[PDB]
RNA sequence: GCUAAACCUAGCCCCAAACCCACUCCACCUUACUACCAGACAACCUUAGCCAAACCAUUUACCCAAAUAAAGUAUAGGCGAUAGAAAUUGAAACCUGGCGCAAUAGAUAUAGUACCGCAAGGGAAAGAUGAAAAAUUUAACCAAGCAUAAUAUAGCAAGGACUAACCCCUAUACCUUCUGCAUAAUGAAUUAACUAGAAAUAACUUUGCAAGGAGAGCCAAAGCUAAGACCCCCGAAACCAGACGAGCUACCUAAGAACAGCUAAAAGAGCACACCCGUCUAUGUAGCAAAAUAGUGGGAAGAUUUAUAGGUAGAGGCGACAAACCU
RNA sequence: UCCUCCGCAUAAGCCUGCGUCAGAUUAAAAAACUGACAAUUAACAGCCCAAUAUCUACAAUCAACCAACAAGUCAUUAUUACCCUCACUGUCAACCCAACACAGGCAUGCUCAUAAGGAAAGGUUAAAAAAAGUAAAAGGAACUCGGCAAAUCUUACCCCGCCUGUUUACCAAAAACAUCACCUCUAGCAUCACCAGUAUUAGAGGCACCGCCUGCCCAGUGACACAUGUUUAACGGCCGCGGUACCCUAACCGUGCAAAGGUAGCAUAAUCACUUGUUCCUUAAAUAGGGACCUGUAUGAAUGGCUCCACGAGGGUUCAGCUGUCUCUUACUUUUAACCAGUGAAAUUGACCUGCCCGUGAAGAGGCGGGCAUAACACAGCAAGACGAGAAGACCCUAUGGAGCUUUAAUUUAUUAAUGCAAACAGUACCUAACAAACCCACAGGUCCUAAACUACCAAACCUGCAUUAAAAAUUUCGGUUGGGGCGAC
RNA sequence: UAGGGAAUAGUUUAAAAAACAUCUGACUCACAUUCAGAAGAUGGAGGUUCAAUUCCUCCUUCCCUAACCA
């Protein structure tokens, strides 16, 4: 009926914003997505996804001081603070970043590759061949969407064409444009498949609802299926 | 909206169907009006504007009920206007040219009064009605002024 | 002799004729009936189904602009059930009447009130002197039920009788339903009131006119016109359409609150109150209660319990599936 | 004298509903009834903010030390604008939701023990039966389906489910569901769910912690691939017929059949032909329970198999004790009861002047036949009959009566998705057989039985119309006969 | 109790064949394997049909299923 996102700040900032459980149910209040609902209550904090963002009067390359890093609820992965200039923001955190660290967020594309430290942000072009990447997008400033889960990382796999094609977390290759930035490393929280719920009262505090005790028998769906992985994915446009 | 027998057989089950027109947006050049609209159009639309050898000329023949939309109806009233009122905010500048185009449609042309109410909406016509008879009241005192000078003057005159 | 009984108005019904309805000062679309702030939200879109077809599946009448007639004809249709024209034809204007009701009737109506329901919605009952009550003193007698006045061997309760109430003799309530009922088969405490056979085809009977009849149409090889005379009541579980419902309950959202003592100390740990639940027994079973009481129990910092506001709506929701719960 | 749940406040709800006066008469008996007249006073509470930009990483827990995860309730600045001051509403009660002056429901604070709030007995008697208690000789489960209830305050185990949790409000709390764990399936991505997430993710499911394991099968049916195929932790399945060591059984032999032939385990029981098997324990006595063996009509591996800690108002067995459970009851108290006084329901009821025995009869008689009995009428008990009352039998059948559910029942694809085609719209076209016969320039070169016609995908993820295939649904039915129906038969 | 299916050499399977078993021989020092020969059955009875391995009807025989609702 009145059910309004809360998802409606319009600038940016690092102050952990209130935000409202749906309950798995959409705009109609009709459930939409079973098993969501409950759990403890949690402040979101606004990740820059773009990690190459130079400031308002600034331009090219820079470096930014890693403040912080900290757990973050509405994800697996950690979050880092980082602070460069005048500006702060939140990012996820790579696999060994930790506090007094300086990144480098770098647009630059050289004939030679760079020598790729985790936490720093190149262009997919700028890199050498089998470097572990995170936090990847599919066009040049678009943000990363891609391999942002805890422990994740997908690897550079050629560099033809001004374009870069990389194989996702899912084994999955996938076609970019040589200008898309990422990030080098893996994912923060390596270990966090290795977790253990141990009761079931746990999952009802990260907001699990149980399932349905409806026994339903399994169909033709279900089963062990062997099928090749897909075909590439491609951004690019010729 | 309609019905229809499953495979055209009456005993067969019979099933809901609407047939839906094909709606292209397309962009149509008034002379009269000078002016580009975009309006969306079936086929039968083109093929109606092309026998009337333009939209000025299919607004301007077909009548109400076979134009079947407000809008041709505000751009029949709209173009009568000018017609009637022989407008000369067609063209400022080539009287000439302004002229040719009166000509090709004097066919059509209608006083412009009765060019004020053409397409107009039950609706629409009541509160154009209303808003010409909305007249602020007139003070008593002017009308008692009028009444007593004639009373003076009539004695006068009379004596 | 009580309780009672009785009543004739209130109004109502069907027609006719005529085309109705506003502010009354103040308030009222927000939580209506609330003097007084920055907005923009905006209407339109084939009914379905019951039912009939003895199932059901195509199909199954629904005023649509003149009475009549053409005509239940042309035609349509699981060519069934049923449905069904048109051309053409062309009668009538004088509102205030009634072989209508009279308080269980006639409006539901003294009133959409009281009352019931969260809501949508459902929805009553009843009055009775007289010219005067600034005359309170004038009538009977009448249902069931009682009272005046309990009762005396034995029996469908009576009948035949009889000097005599009873004793004697004879005698298996009634309705319905059945092959067949005293049946220990149905229904019925009793009184009052209310409460159930509607019409064509043909035929018959009784008139009129008669090779014609009939006040256009329609029939006629004694017909034809007219008339008389004829076919009940209450009852499902359902089906569909549009509203109204999440103050209960299921689940969820926002923002709150509660959880003593003891042990252990990582805590969906133990013991144990408040609190939540409902294992077992007894009680209660028109209750105290349309699910309770007493004891005994399970849990009691948690997937806890709980106040508030909001959300999801029936072809649906919601569900730690019990086909649970949605007043 | 006794009780104490309580009580007092706030919230919500309710709306004058035990103040006075005057009336009637006060209340499931004897004012909270009628009418008038009064009454709750704001400091508590409610009712709130000029704009635009900008700011806001660091829980709470005595916040210190420590230690966490489930990661959390409390904050601005800049510059403009800004003289004006106490309005309005709630305020009562013995109260609200439960048809009631209802033993039920009802949030918070504070006290609880009370300073606050209340009365279990109308009077009597002291029978039964009934309810609630206390006490009980000797015995101590002999009771009983069962130690139910009481008493006491125990032991050991078996099945099932791991565990806390959850469910049929109002007959089921459980072994059913969930669950940590494990595994199968789907998905490469943003501005309204999932998610301000991104494959260590997120959805759809199975199974059920953990430990040991989880065998074989892709023929069929489904899914996926639709090029031979793949897939069981998908639906499912997982062999016969003869003979051979006295018998039993067959390491073994023959033949056949299948996709594979049931593996590991486990088996006298939530499981059971014989069967209450047999044997060892257990009792004096066992159709119980435990341990084994036999071995499976029809045990068996995430439809999970087999062990095991802990746990359970689960089902079962048991030591010790305990006891009125019982042998076998008794006594007393209160309640109820009965009597007096007040007030005053319900289901029920054809009429009744309403015995017994035998017989009869629509096959079980107060009422009929034959006998027998017989003045009349209260009160208390009882429950054998009145086929007692209650609810138009929930069983069973029938009805061309419903409805729910499921499908390889019939009909259908409206809708939805995909696909094709057509419509709409790019937008430009010459791209696969050289063979020197006296004729041929010192070279870019002529002829003979080969020196030809020569549109590219119809021109996007849209929308319309047509088909097509799916998924999801929808509508409708489910014949009869029948020594009841079903089954069989017809 | 009531329906269905099935009886083929000694055996097990076919539609009157095959592999075994048997018999005869060969090979071997002998046996087995192997090789070459040979015999060997349509359950019984009752039919029809131009003809009975698919067909009867019955008997005899073995199996399978069903035997439910109160
Ligand atoms: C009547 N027969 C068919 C039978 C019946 C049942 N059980 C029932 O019918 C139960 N019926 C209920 C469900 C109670 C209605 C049965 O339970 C059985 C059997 C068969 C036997 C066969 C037994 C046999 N031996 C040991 C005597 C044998 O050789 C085998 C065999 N497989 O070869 C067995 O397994 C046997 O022992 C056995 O188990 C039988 C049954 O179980
Ligand atoms: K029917
Ligand atoms: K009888
Ligand atoms: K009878
Ligand atoms: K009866
Ligand atoms: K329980
Ligand atoms: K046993
Ligand atoms: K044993
Ligand atoms: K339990
Ligand atoms: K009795
Ligand atoms: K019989
Ligand atoms: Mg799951
Ligand atoms: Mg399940
Ligand atoms: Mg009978
Ligand atoms: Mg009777
Ligand atoms: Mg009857
Ligand atoms: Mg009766
Ligand atoms: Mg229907
Ligand atoms: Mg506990
Ligand atoms: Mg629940
Ligand atoms: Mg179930
Ligand atoms: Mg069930
Ligand atoms: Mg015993
Ligand atoms: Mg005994
Ligand atoms: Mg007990
Ligand atoms: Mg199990
Ligand atoms: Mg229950
Ligand atoms: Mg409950
Ligand atoms: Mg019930
Ligand atoms: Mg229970
Ligand atoms: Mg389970
Ligand atoms: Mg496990
Ligand atoms: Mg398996
Ligand atoms: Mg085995
Ligand atoms: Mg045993
Ligand atoms: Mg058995
Ligand atoms: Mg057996
Ligand atoms: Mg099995
Ligand atoms: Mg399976
Ligand atoms: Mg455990
Ligand atoms: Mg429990
Ligand atoms: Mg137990
Ligand atoms: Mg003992
Ligand atoms: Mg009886
Ligand atoms: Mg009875
Ligand atoms: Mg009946
Ligand atoms: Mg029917
Ligand atoms: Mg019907
Ligand atoms: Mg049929
Ligand atoms: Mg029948
Ligand atoms: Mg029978
Ligand atoms: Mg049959």
């Amino acid at each position: 009926a009145n059910f309004v996102s809360w998802k409606s700040r319009t600038k940016y900032t690092i102050t952990p914003v209130k935000m409202r459980k749906s309950g798995g149910r959409d705009h109609t209040g009709r459930i939409r997505v079973h098993g969501i609902g409950g759990g403890h209550k949690q402040r979101y904090r606004m990740i820059d996804f773009l990690r190459f963002r130079p400031e308002e009067t600034k331009s090219g390359p820079f470096e930014e001081k890693v403040i912080q890093v900290r757990y973050d609820p509405c994800r697996s992965a950690d979050i880092a603070l980082v602070a460069g200039g005048s500006r702060k923001r939140w990012i996820i955190a790579t696999e060994n970043m930790q506090a007094g660290d300086t990144i480098l967020n770098s647009n630059h594309i050289g004939r030679m590759a760079v020598a790729a430290r985790e936490g720093d942000a190149h262009p997919l072009g700028a890199l050498p061949v089998g470097t572990l990447i995170n936090n990847v997008e599919s066009e040049p400033g678009r943000g990363a969407q891609y391999i942002r889960a805890a422990g994740t990382c997908g690897v550079l796999l050629r560099k033809v064409n001004g374009t870069a094609i990389i194989q996702l977390p899912s084994k999955r290759q996938m076609q970019v444009l040589e200008t898309c930035v990422a990030t080098v490393g893996r994912v923060s929280n390596v270990d966090h498949n290795k977790r253990v719920i141990g009761k079931a009262g746990r999952n009802r505090w990260l907001g699990k609802r149980p399932n349905s005790g409806r026994w339903h028998r399994k169909g033709g769906w279900a089963g062990r299926k062997i099928r090749p992985l897909p075909p590439m994915k491609s951004y690019v446009k010729l | 909206l309609g019905q229809i027998y499953a495979n055209n057989d009456k005993l067969s089950k019979r099933l809901k169907k609407v047939w839906k027109p094909q709606l292209f947006e397309r962009e149509f050049y008034s002379e009269i009006l000078d002016k580009k609209f975009t309006v969306t159009v079936t086929m039968r639309t083109l093929d109606l504007i092309d026998e009337a050898y333009g939209l000025d000329f299919y607004i301007l023949k077909t009548p109400k009920e076979d134009l079947c939309s407000k809008f041709g109806m505000d751009l029949k009233r709209g173009m009568l206007l000018r017609l009637a009122r022989q407008d000369p905010q067609l063209h400022p500048e080539d009287p000439e040219r302004r002229a040719a185009i009166y000509d090709k449609y004097k066919e059509f042309a209608i006083p412009e009064e009765e060019a004020e109410w053409v397409g107009l909406t039950l609706e629409e016509a009541i509160e154009k009605q209303r808003l010409l008879e909305e007249k602020d009241p007139v003070p008593l005192f002017k009308i008692y002024v009028a009444e007593l000078i004639q009373q003076l003057q009539q004695q006068a005159l009379s004596e």
